[PDB]
C-alpha cells in the first residue's frame, strides 16, 4: 500500500536517471535528479564505507511520496554542484520528467 | 577626508572562488558579484559560467550551479526578482529558483553576445537585454519568453533602471533611454572609450572609465575621478576627484546623495556627491587587483573580488545585515 | 506484499548500481547488474523513443523475486558486452552484491 | 591423394571477429579460437583479451564479454569444464559460464607471462598453467586457487593433456610430462626454433613449426611437414610430408590415426598418419592469412581465423553437430 506508492516513485527515479539522452534547464533537472538518487541510495561514511540503512531509503521516499517541505543538500562529487532543494520541489522535477518521457 | 574607525570597518569574511578545486579555476577569477535582495546571500560568477551564492558576512556557502554550457564563457550579470534569480551569458539567459531548481531558460537566435540587462517600466515583469550586437531583446519574467526584439546602433556594456534605463555603450557613452519606449532621450559623454562601471539611483548616474582600450602600445588606464550626471534635471554635474583612480562606483542605498568610491588596490572613497569635500576613506587588503564590487540594499555589506579569486565582505563589526 | 518484495528488491538494485567503486569477477558482476538495470527500466524502441511500461518493470521485477529460470538477453550499447543469462543467477548476484556491501 | 566432393565440403557460417565496430578491432585479428565441447559453442579470442562465443555452424552470436583488463593484452587459450569456460592470459587465469555469469578469478603474483594451460592427471578438477616465464602453477578448478607453484628451466607456448602432459617449449622441442609429477619422462627435438601448432590423442603427438624465429634478415618460415611423434611406444615416428607448409594441425577425434594439416592459404589435407600416401585434399577461402584453426569434438566441423579478422566454419552441407 505505501509499499505500492514507494515502489512506483522506485519506478520513476530508475527509469529518469542515466538513460542515454534540449534546453539549458533539462540538464540541471537531469542533475539534480541523480544527485537525489544518490543522497538516497549513495551515502558513505569517513574513509568512504557504504552506509547501508532500509531506514534511511524508507524515510526519503516516505518524504517523497508527501512531498515534504524538508530542504535537503545535494552535492556533486567533485563539490562544484550544490543544491538546496525540498523533497517538494523534487517529486514535482521527478514527476514531470518522467511524464515527458512519455510523450 | 577622514579615515575609518576599526570598530567600524573590518573585513567579515571571504571565500575563494573559483577556487583551485573548482573546475572553472584554470580560467580565471569572478567575472561579476552581485548582493541579492533577500536571503542575505552575494553572487559570484565565474568564467565559464558556474554561479556560487554564499550567506551573510562571513560567506557560508549555499548553492552553486552552472547556468549555460561552459563554452559560452562568462557569467556577465545577475538579476533578482522574487522568485528567483536571472543569469546572463553572452548567448543565452537563465532564470532558476535560488535553490538552484530551474525556472526557465531562454537560448534565442538573436543572442549573439549579450553583456548586460536591466529591468524596465514593468517593475520586476520584464527585462531589456542587449550586448556586443545590434540587437536587443525584451523578456517576459513571467512566461520566460522573448515577447520583442529590438534593433540599436549603439552596442552596450551596461544596463540599469532607475528613473530611466542607463544604458553605457562599449565606446564609453552612456544612453538614457525611455524605459517605456526604448527610444534615446539623451547620449551623454561620459568617458573617451571605456566605462568599467555604472550605477545609478533616482536622481543620479555615475561612471568609472577611460580615455583608451588596451593596446600593445598602451594599457587601459582608468580615470582619476567618477562621472556624474543629474538625472532628475537631465544635466551633467560636476566629476568627483578621485586620485587613485576611479574603478568601481556604487550609489549609496540609505544615505541618497552619496556614491561609494573603490579603486584596483581597495582604496574606498564614501563621498557625498553634493560636496566632496567630506568623505571617508577606508582600506581594504585584497590579494590581487581589485575587479569587480557591489554594495548590498541595507549599504552595510561591501564586496570586493579581485584577480587573485577572493571575494571578500566588508563592513561594521557590530552585527550587519545585507537586506530588510 | 508483493509491492513490499519489490520495493526491497528496487532498494538493493538502486544502492548497488552506479557507486563510486578489486579481482575481476567484480568487473563482470557489476557489468551484468547495471545491464540489467537498462533492461528493465531503459527500454527504448527502434529511432530510441523511451518505452514506458509499468507492467515491464513489474513482470521484470516479479521473475527475479521468484528467481525464474527464465534467460534474457543483455547487451552493451556498444555492442561488445552480451549476457544470456536468467533472472535466477541474476538474483543470486543482487543478494550477494549487496550483502558484500554490508560487509 | 583425392579431392573433396562439395557435397560433403563447403563454407557453413563466417563471422568477423572482432569486426571494425568492436572495441578491440585496433587492435588486432582474432588471438586464438576452440570448439566447446558443449552447447555447439564456437570461442574466439581477441587482442585485448574478449571472449565471444558463436552457435552452430552459422555462428549465431551467443555471448561475450571481456575476460582480463584489457591492458594484460591477447585471450591465449580456452579450456572447456561442465560448469563453464577457462580463459587464459599472460597475467591471470579466469572462468566463467558460458553465460559470462563470473565463476573465479586469479591474478597471482608468479603469473607474469602466462601462455599455456592443461589439464593434469584429475581430469577436470585441475589445471597446469605454465608460459615464458620459470613458474609454472596448479589451479584446483572446483576451488578456483592455486594449489602449486612450480619451478621450470624450460618455458613453454603449448600444453595439452592425453596420455601425457605433452609440453611445447618456446624453442621448438616439446617435453612430455608426467601427468601426476610434472616432471619430464621425455624430450623430443619437433622443430629448430619454434612451435606454432601442437596436438596429441592418447597414441600421438603432431607439431607444426620452423628452423627460426623472425628476424629483420629472415621471416620465420613454416616446415613443409608435420612431426610426430608415438605416445604409446614413446618413440619418433615419419614426419608427415606436407609441401604446402605446415600451418596447423588437429588430432582427428574419430578417425584416430588420422590428422587434419592446414597451410596459411587454407589449405587442407586429411592424412592418415601410419600411411601418408592415401590423403583428402580440400580448399577453404579465406580472405587473409590463416592464423588459427580448431576442429570440433565430432570431427565434423572444422574453424580456420585469418588475418583479416575473419572466422570461417566448414564442413558437409549435411547436418552436422559440433559435439554429441
Amino acid at each position: 500500500l505505501e509499499n505500492g506508492r514507494i515502489a512506483r516513485l522506485m519506478f520513476k527515479l530508475s527509469v529518469v536517471n542515466e538513460r542515454g539522452d534540449h534546453n539549458w534547464s533539462e540538464t540541471g533537472e537531469r542533475l539534480l535528479l541523480k544527485l537525489f538518487r544518490d543522497y538516497v541510495f549513495h551515502q558513505v561514511d569517513a574513509d568512504g564505507k557504504a552506509r547501508l540503512d532500509t531506514n534511511h531509503y524508507l524515510n526519503c521516499l516516505s518524504k517523497l511520496d508527501a512531498s515534504s517541505e524538508e530542504q535537503i543538500l545535494l552535492t556533486s562529487r567533485d563539490n562544484a554542484t550544490v543544491f538546496v532543494v525540498s523533497y517538494r520541489s523534487i517529486r514535482q522535477m521527478l514527476d514531470r520528467a518522467y511524464g515527458e518521457l512519455g510523450k | 577626508p577622514h579615515m575609518m574607525d576599526s570598530r567600524d570597518w573590518t573585513q567579515l569574511g571571504c571565500v575563494a572562488y573559483p577556487s583551485p578545486i573548482h573546475p572553472d579555476y584554470h580560467a580565471g577569477p569572478a567575472s561579476t558579484i552581485a548582493f541579492d535582495n533577500q536571503d542575505e546571500l552575494l553572487w559570484i560568477g565565474t568564467q565559464k559560467g558556474f554561479a556560487g551564492s554564499f550567506i551573510g558576512r562571513e560567506l557560508k556557502r549555499f548553492t552553486a550551479f552552472r547556468i549555460h554550457p561552459e563554452t559560452d564563457g562568462p557569467l556577465r550579470q545577475f538579476l533578482f526578482v522574487d522568485k528567483g534569480v536571472i543569469f546572463l551569458g553572452s548567448r543565452s539567459v537563465y532564470m532558476a529558483a535560488r535553490s538552484g531548481v530551474p525556472i526557465w531558460s531562454i537560448r534565442h537566435e538573436s543572442m549573439q553576445d549579450l553583456r548586460a540587462m536591466s529591468f524596465t517600466s514593468k517593475g520586476t515583469s520584464e527585462i531589456l537585454v542587449a550586448g556586443w550586437q545590434n540587437k536587443m531583446l525584451v523578456i517576459d519574467v513571467n512566461k520566460g519568453e522573448v515577447v520583442k526584439e529590438l534593433p540599436t546602433q549603439d552596442q552596450y556594456s551596461f544596463l540599469k533602471m532607475s528613473r530611466y534605463i542607463c544604458a553605457a555603450t562599449n565606446k564609453g557613452t552612456v544612453n538614457i533611454l525611455d524605459p517605456i519606449t526604448f527610444t534615446i532621450k539623451k547620449q551623454w559623454q561620459a568617458h573617451g572609450a571605456f566605462i568599467n562601471d555604472l550605477d545609478t539611483s533616482n536622481d543620479f548616474i555615475v561612471t568609472c572609465g577611460g580615455s583608451h582600450r588596451q593596446t600593445h602600445n598602451t594599457p587601459a588606464i582608468l580615470d582619476p575621478y567618477v562621472k556624474v550626471f543629474d538625472l532628475k534635471n537631465m544635466s551633467a554635474m560636476n566629476p568627483v576627484p578621485f586620485a587613485p583612480l576611479a574603478a568601481h562606483v556604487r550609489m549609496h542605498p540609505r544615505m541618497l546623495t552619496t556614491a561609494i568610491v573603490v579603486n584596483q588596490a581597495g582604496q574606498i572613497h564614501v563621498t557625498d556627491l553634493l560636496n566632496p569635500s567630506n568623505s571617508q576613506v577606508c582600506y581594504t587588503q585584497p590579494q590581487g587587483v581589485v575587479l569587480h564590487f557591489d554594495v548590498s540594499r541595507t549599504g552595510e555589506g561591501k564586496a570586493l573580488a579581485d584577480n587573485k579569486h577572493n571575494t571578500y565582505v566588508w563592513g561594521s563589526p557590530n552585527k550587519i545585515q545585507f537586506t530588510e
